[PDB]
This record gives C-alpha cells, sequence and structure tokens, in this order.
C-alpha cells in the first residue's frame, strides 16, 4: 500500500471536499479531521473514492483552522493535508445579479444574497450572514468605457445617462483576504 | 439563432440570446467589444451543471461556473448528498456512540460493553458503576 | 514534570510513588487494589529487591496524612524482551504484598481493552502525565505531585517533527510520543513509570507510561511513552497468574 498524496481542499461557499491521489488499487481510505487542540474525528470510513466531504465538520466553526489526514489500508500509512481555515480561504461562489430598477437618472443594482453551507438553527446562512462587514461587492458597468462601483451591502446606487442602455456584472470580494480575495464575475445583465 | 433576413435587424440581446440560443458571433454583434463579449459568453455558454440533477436525497443543486454545489438535508452529506449520516453506526465512528467499549457485528448492529465495575444501562450505550470506587473516576469531583 | 501544575490533592488518585530503601525511585499507576503498572527501566539498578515500597494516596512528600497507604512490592514482572539500559518494552507489572484500600484519595485507573484503546483512546488529543519528577531539565524534583496535559502524536509525525540525532533510540510500535517540541512542557526522568491517562466520556484510562526522551522538554523533541495498548493481553494474563518465588520475574512477550 502507498500513502495518499497531493491532498487538496476544494471549497466554495464553505462546501468543503478534500481530494487526493492515487486511484486505490486493493487499497481503501479513511479520513480524519481535527482542530489544533481538538480530538481526531473519522470520516468517509473505508471509502474507495479519492475524496471526502468535510462540509458538516468545518461549518461548525468556520473560523477554526482544520487539519485532515488520509489513512491508507490494503499505525497505518497516512499523509497530512495542508491546514485549512474555511473563513479565510473558502472560494466565493459566482454571484448573481438579482435585479436593477431605474427611477430617473439613477439605477439600483441588487446582488442576490447567496446561501452558504453554514447551517445555524434550522437554515443555511447567507454569504453576508457569515462575513458581515468583511464582504463587499464590486460592480463593473459600461454604457455603449469601463466603470466601477463598490458597496458594503448587496445594493449598488449608480448614476446613468437617460435614454441609454447599461450592462452589469458583479463580483464578491473580501478585502482583508490574501488568497481567494474575489469570486468570478457574475453573468452579464443588461437593462 | 438566424432566420431568413433577420440579420437585417440591429442586434438585440433579448430577441437573440434570451428568447433564443445565440452564438458567439451574434453575441459579439450585440456587445461589439471583444472584452465585453467574452465576459458575457463565459457564463451564457457555460451550461447548467445542475441539469443532470446530481444532488441526491432531497438536496438542492446550485449551479456554478463549470461545476455545481449540493445543499443537503440534515441527515445527509457528501458531494452529491449520497452519504446517509444514519448509516454510520460502526465502532471506528466515534466509538459507535458507546460510552466505553464498542463491538462491531456481522449480521447484527454494533453492541456496547463496559469495563469491570460497571454495567450497561437500558439505553444500550451507557455504563454505570456497580461498585463504590470504580476505576477511572475521581471521587472528590463526583 | 516541566511546565505543569500541582495536581490538587485527590485529583490524581491512581498515582503511585515507588521507593527503594526508603528513597524516591519512580512513579507508577494503580490499576487494581493489588496491581501497579510502572516502567521496566526503574528496576535497572535495584540490588535489594525486598526493599521496594509502593505508596498510594501520596501528595506532598514533606507532610504525612491519613490518606497515604504503604505496601511492600511482592513481585516485579518485566517482559523477557526488555534489555536493561535500553528503551523498548519499558513496562513492569508490580504485585503488592497486600491490597490497598480504595478511598476518596486512592482509586485505580482503568486498564482499557486493546481495540478500544487503539481505535478510540489513541485519537483523543490530550492526556495527563504526572509525577514528583524534575521541575526543570537536570533540576530538582517536586515535593507536591505535579500534573501536565500533553497532546499525542502518531509516530510518523513525531519523527518528522523531531531533530534527527546520532545514536537516538528508535521509536518502535511499543511507544508513542506526546508533548511539545518548543522546550516548554514534558515529563522527566523522575516521572518514569508514571501514568499517561486519557479521559473519555466520563472515565480515565491508562494509555501510556512515562518512559524516555532526549533530556527533558528539549527543543525539537517530544517525550516518549510506552504504548500500553500493546501490553493489555500480557498484563491481563499475568494478573490471573499465581505468584512465583523471588521478587523479579521475566515473563515472555508476546
Ligand atoms: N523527556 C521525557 N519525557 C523523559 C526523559 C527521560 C526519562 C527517563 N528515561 C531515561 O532516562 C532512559 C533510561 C534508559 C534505561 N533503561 O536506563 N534513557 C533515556 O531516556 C535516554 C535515551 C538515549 C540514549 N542515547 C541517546 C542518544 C540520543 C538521544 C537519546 C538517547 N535519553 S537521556 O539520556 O537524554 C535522558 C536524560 O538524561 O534526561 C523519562 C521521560
Ligand atoms: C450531473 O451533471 C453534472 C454536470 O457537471 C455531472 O458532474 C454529474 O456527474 C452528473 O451526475
Ligand atoms: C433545497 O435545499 C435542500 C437542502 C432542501 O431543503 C430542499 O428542500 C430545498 O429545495
Ligand atoms: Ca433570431
Ligand atoms: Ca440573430
Ligand atoms: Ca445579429
Ligand atoms: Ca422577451
Ligand atoms: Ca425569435
Ligand atoms: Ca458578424
Ligand atoms: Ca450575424
Ligand atoms: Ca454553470
Ligand atoms: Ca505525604
Amino acid at each position: 500500500t502507498v500513502a495518499a498524496y497531493n491532498l487538496t481542499w476544494k471549497s466554495t461557499n464553505f462546501k468543503t471536499i478534500l481530494e487526493w491521489e492515487p486511484k486505490p488499487v486493493n487499497q481503501v481510505y479513511t479520513v480524519q479531521i481535527s482542530t489544533k487542540s481538538g480530538d481526531w474525528k473519522s470520516k468517509c470510513f473505508y471509502t474507495t473514492d479519492t475524496e471526502c466531504d468535510l462540509t458538516d465538520e468545518i461549518v461548525k466553526d468556520v473560523k477554526q483552522t482544520y487539519l485532515a489526514r488520509v489513512f491508507s489500508y490494503p499505525e497505518p500509512l497516512y499523509e497530512n493535508s495542508p491546514e485549512f481555515t474555511p473563513y479565510l480561504e473558502t472560494n466565493l461562489g459566482q454571484p448573481t445579479i438579482q435585479s436593477f430598477e431605474q427611477v430617473g437618472t439613477k439605477v439600483n443594482v441588487t446582488v442576490e444574497d447567496e446561501r452558504t453551507l453554514v447551517r445555524r438553527n434550522n437554515t443555511f446562512l447567507s454569504l453576508r450572514d457569515v462575513f458581515g462587514k468583511d464582504l463587499i461587492y464590486t460592480l463593473y458597468y459600461w454604457k455603449s468605457g469601463k466603470k466601477t462601483a463598490k458597496t458594503n451591502t448587496n445594493e449598488f446606487l449608480i448614476d446613468v445617462d437617460k435614454g441609454e442602455n447599461y450592462c452589469f456584472s458583479v463580483q464578491a470580494v473580501i478585502p482583508s483576504r490574501t488568497v481567494n480575495r474575489k469570486s468570478t464575475d457574475s453573468p452579464v445583465e443588461c437593462m | 439563432a438566424n432566420a431568413f433576413l433577420e440579420e437585417l435587424r440591429p442586434g438585440s440581446l433579448e430577441r437573440e440570446c434570451k428568447e433564443e440560443q445565440c452564438s458567439f458571433e451574434e453575441a459579439r454583434e450585440i456587445f461589439k467589444d471583444a472584452e465585453r463579449t467574452k465576459l458575457f459568453w463565459i457564463s451564457y455558454s457555460d451550461g447548467d451543471q445542475c441539469a443532470s440533477s446530481p444532488c441526491q436525497n432531497g438536496g438542492s443543486c446550485k449551479d456554478q461556473l463549470q461545476s455545481y454545489i449540493c445543499f443537503c438535508l440534515p441527515a445527509f452529506e457528501g458531494r452529491n448528498c449520497e452519504t446517509h449520516k444514519d448509516d454510520q453506526l460502526i465502532c471506528v465512528n466515534e466509538n459507535g456512540g458507546c460510552e466505553q467499549y464498542c463491538s462491531d457485528h456481522t449480521g447484527t448492529k454494533r453492541s456496547c460493553r463496559c469495563h469491570e465495575g460497571y454495567s450497561l444501562l437500558a439505553d444500550g450505550v451507557s455504563c454505570t458503576p456497580t461498585v463504590e470506587y470504580p476505576c477511572g473516576k475521581i471521587p472528590i469531583l463526583e | 514534570i516541566v511546565g505543569g501544575k500541582v495536581c490538587p490533592k485527590g485529583e490524581c488518585p491512581w498515582q503511585v510513588l515507588l521507593l527503594v530503601n526508603g528513597a524516591q525511585l519512580c512513579g507508577g499507576t494503580l490499576i487494581n487494589t493489588i496491581w501497579v503498572v510502572s516502567a521496566a527501566h526503574c528496576f535497572d539498578k535495584i540490588k535489594n529487591w525486598r526493599n521496594l515500597i509502593a505508596v498510594l494516596g501520596e501528595h506532598d512528600l514533606s507532610e504525612h496524612d491519613g490518606d497515604e497507604q504503604s505496601r511492600r512490592v511482592a513481585q516485579v514482572i518485566i517482559p523477557s524482551t526488555y534489555v536493561p539500559g535500553t528503551t523498548n518494552h519499558d513496562i513492569a507489572l508490580l504485585r503488592l504484598h497486600q491490597p490497598v484500600v480504595l478511598t476518596d484519595h486512592v482509586v485505580p485507573l482503568c486498564l482499557p481493552e486493546r481495540t478500544f484503546s487503539e481505535r478510540t483512546l489513541a485519537f483523543v488529543r490530550f492526556s495527563l502525565v504526572s509525577g514528583w519528577g524534575q521541575l526543570l531539565d537536570r533540576g530538582a524534583t517536586a515535593l507536591e505531585l505535579m500534573v501536565l496535559n500533553v497532546p499525542r502524536l502518531m509516530t510518523q509525525d513525531c519523527l518528522q517533527q523531531s531533530r534527527k540525532v546520532g545514536d537516538s533510540p528508535n521509536i518502535t510500535e511499543y511507544m508513542f510520543c506526546a508533548g511539545y517540541s518548543d522546550g516548554s512542557k514534558d515529563s522527566c526522568k523522575g516521572d518514569s513509570g508514571g501514568p499517561h491517562a486519557t479521559h473519555y466520556r466520563g472515565t480515565w484510562y491508562l494509555t501510556g507510561i512515562v518512559s524516555w526522551g532526549q533530556g527533558c522538554a528539549t527543543v525539537g523533541h517530544f517525550g516518549v511513552y510506552t504504548r500500553v495498548s500493546q501490553y493489555i493481553e500480557w498484563l491481563q494474563k499475568l494478573m490471573r497468574s499465581e505468584p512465583r518465588p523471588g521478587v523479579l520475574l521475566r515473563a515472555p512477550f508476546p
């Protein structure tokens, strides 16, 4: 038997799955996850796949730093994964423009408050529920010439030249971040 | 899409890409600028990965850029919510929920046992002292 | 114990103090009214096998009280595979001449079943190590029983996280590391034989024995403890055996 390698975290909006190599040949796996000073918890018991969903464990405290390790079976052989701090490195999903209303010479662009895998009480928390003030949205709008706006909520209030059509695209951002600071641009919407 | 002579009409995102499937070229005639056309095209032509309905057991699929995310019901987990949380009653999993000893069984659910000086309670998982000074207990704190 | 605290009187009731000729020798763990688990190396230079004393309910070595019970060691059982002066198979099972009395200050630590210890207890992060050993590397011993919470490491991690040195003993399958590599907390020589106890769902279990290490709380090194789970059957079989002439007994292992 050989130890797993290239353990990688695949996380978006807290949906967190640990992936690894190689394709098991007469070899099964069991994953363990824990926090620095917490007990080791076993997951994906004797699985033959090379992935393990750890979402339910990390959403218990997205601010903690988790370490996982993959055991290989035909102490057992294993490999540690890199440390993972959900809050600081989970990818922001592609946003979606919810709507945009025009009053006179100003347009209100609203960004959909997307839900995350973080569960609290009996529902899923939204991206703003989790990040609060750490999250901002950036608007990339053009006439028919590049223009940009930024908001600390989910709404954009911009000026527009009457009798002219504008297209929009938004992006989620967490300024304080170092890695994965921005999501991908949302689909383009034109008025 | 292109019907006979419609291309005589100026470009229209609604008529061409919303009410119909528009190609890259058609989209480019609407947006004109390459940068803007590509920004539109990456999402428009990405396709909905949730179409294959991958999320099992009553989960909800959320389409993403060249992928998807599954939101599972409480008793489920896994990339596609394929993991039954209620089907992991084995010893290596949190000691099978047993307070002390756990035994796996072939043909019968796991059973819980206790160390000498303790006996298993009616719940089938807890152990209670059967002596005044059972091992592993600190009397002045009990 | 380096970087620990005083174990409040009565909160480390399975701790044993072993004396030879009335002098402090090592620590130990009571697991029965008659049996004590300690370390084999504690008996490397014993000449007077009839002068071994085990004291239970001890706390402050400078004050005597009614909770302390003393017993002569009737037998010291060591694995036939242990070699004096070395580190492997560092375990000893001692039979007391007469059973101690279980009280609020004297209680045995549970000897767990092997699989429970290997699949469950081995993954509980922290465990307590205690003794009247050195308070500092090459320092003086403690008058009051000290205790310390230390995290366990799988051997692969221990080796990877430790400073490789010349004639360093190997960390075998009969051992496990626990502690810190920043030079702040660890057990020490005088704590040898003492308990490495793990708390799990309301009950404490014997998982390790203070065995060896490079100095005490040395930067780049962890304490090494005898992996008790490997000796459960060995211990159970011997406790069900009849006494044998002569204090010292070498029992085969496995
Ligand atoms: N930190 C701990 N938790 C810890 C440390 C020590 C003890 C007591 N055990 C010993 O001293 C044993 C006795 C062996 C015997 N049967 O007589 N020897 C040791 O540990 C020796 C092994 C050892 C020999 N050659 C080596 C070359 C490189 C590195 C190590 C060694 N290391 S040492 O000499 O540094 C112990 C000191 O003096 O403090 C208990 C807990
Ligand atoms: C459902 O469709 C998605 C599209 O990406 C695919 O990944 C799944 O394997 C399929 O079940
Ligand atoms: C989508 O989310 C999942 C978890 C379930 O609550 C579904 O009923 C809902 O439509
Ligand atoms: Ca058309
Ligand atoms: Ca057309
Ligand atoms: Ca056209
Ligand atoms: Ca229309
Ligand atoms: Ca049409
Ligand atoms: Ca054209
Ligand atoms: Ca055309
Ligand atoms: Ca898509
Ligand atoms: Ca005393």
